[PDB]
DNA sequence: GAATTCGAGCTCGCAACAATGAGCACAT
DNA sequence: ACACTGCGAGCTCGAATTC
C-alpha cells in the first residue's frame, strides 16, 4: 500500500522508521527529502522539545553513531518533510517563521552589547565609589 | 453577571462581584458543599491513615467546619509549627473528592506531597504536581 | 500615583555532553 | 554528517516604604 505510486509493497526502508507509505524503488535521496539531524531542527526551523514528541502525531527517530566521536554515543535522525509539517502545524504560517527569527537573531547580540556595558557599570563602580566619598 | 426553587444562572468571570454585591445588601452568600450525596464527583480512595492521631485543638477545628454533615469553606488559623497540615491532610480526607492544594513556593509543594504521603496512603501515581 | 529593594515564580536560551572485566543448572 | 542535564538572563509579579 502506497500514496505517491500506490503500489503493494511489503516493506522498504520507510514506513518502519517515520509511518511513511513510500516504496524505495525511487526513494527520493535529494528530490522529496533528506535526513536532517535532531540538533538542525532546532535552530533552524526553531522547535522546542515539546514539539517532536508531544504533539500528536508523536513522530519518531533514527540512532546512529557519531561521526567525529565513534566511542560516545548516539546521532539522532529525523525525515525532512515531517519536520517542515511540524513548523507549519506549530507556527502558523510559513511567512510567521523567518519573521519571528528575526526578532530573536537579535537578541544573541542584544546579548552582546548588554554584556559590555554591565562590564562598564561594575568596573567603574568600583572607583567612582571612593571618590564619591570623603 | 447575569447569564419553590427559584434560579438564575450567574457569570463565572465575575463571581467576585456578586459576593461583593449580596454582602453590601445583608442577603450573603454560604458555600455549604454537600457532599454525603452530589452523584456526579467520582469519589477516591483517599482515606486517613490509623498513625495520625490528631490533637484535641485539631479536632474543635475540624468540627466548626464539618458541622451539619456538610463541608463549609472557611479560614482556619493554627500556628505552623503547630499541626497546620494535618488539618489539610485531614479535610482532604473527609470529603473524599478532587482536592487541589496550593501554595506560595516551590519549596511548599515539595512539602504537601511529603505530608499527604506520611498521612493519607495515596499511590505515586495520583499526588502530582 | 509612580518609583525603590529584595524576594518569588515561570520560559527559555546557553554551552557542550561519555561507557572498562572473569566461570556449574538443565536434555539422549 | 553532533551534542545530556544544569542555570543564570528577561519578564512580571508581591510586600512595604519610599519620592
Ligand atoms: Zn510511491
Amino acid at each position: 500500500i502506497c500514496e505517491e505510486c500506490g503500489k503493494e509493497f511489503m516493506d522498504s526502508y520507510l514506513m518502519n522508521h517515520f509511518d511513511l507509505p513510500t516504496c524505495d524503488n525511487c526513494r527520493d535521496a535529494d528530490d522529496k527529502h533528506k535526513l536532517i539531524t535532531k540538533t538542525e531542527a532546532k535552530q533552524e526551523y526553531l522547535l522546542k522539545d515539546c514539539d517532536l514528541e508531544k504533539r500528536e502525531p508523536p513522530l519518531k527517530f533514527i540512532v546512529k553513531k557519531n561521526p567525529h566521536h565513534s566511542q560516545w554515543g548516539d546521532m539522532k535522525l529525523y525525515l525532512k518533510l515531517q519536520i517542515v509539517k511540524r513548523s507549519l502545524e506549530v507556527w502558523g504560517s510559513q511567512e510567521a517563521l523567518e519573521e519571528a527569527k528575526e526578532v530573536r537573531q537579535e537578541n544573541r547580540e542584544k546579548m552582546k552589547q548588554k554584556k559590555f556595558d554591565k562590564k562598564v557599570k561594575e568596573l567603574r563602580r568600583a572607583v567612582r565609589s571612593s571618590v564619591w566619598k570623603r | 453577571c447575569r447569564l419553590q426553587t427559584v434560579s438564575f444562572e450567574v457569570k463565572q468571570e465575575m463571581i467576585e462581584e456578586l459576593q461583593k454585591r449580596c454582602i453590601h445588601l445583608e442577603y450573603p452568600l454560604l458555600a455549604e458543599y454537600d457532599f454525603r450525596n452530589d452523584s456526579v464527583n467520582p469519589d477516591i480512595n483517599i482515606d486517613l491513615k490509623p498513625t495520625a492521631v490528631l490533637r484535641p485543638y485539631q479536632e474543635k477545628s475540624l468540627r466548626k467546619m464539618f458541622g451539619n454533615g456538610r463541608a463549609r469553606s472557611g479560614v482556619i488559623v493554627l500556628p505552623c509549627g503547630a499541626g497546620k497540615s494535618l488539618v489539610g491532610v485531614t479535610a482532604a480526607c473527609t470529603v473524599r473528592k478532587r482536592c487541589l492544594v496550593l501554595g506560595n513556593s516551590a519549596v511548599s509543594v515539595e512539602q504537601w506531597k511529603a505530608q499527604f504521603k506520611m498521612w493519607s496512603t495515596i499511590d505515586d501515581s495520583q499526588i502530582c504536581r
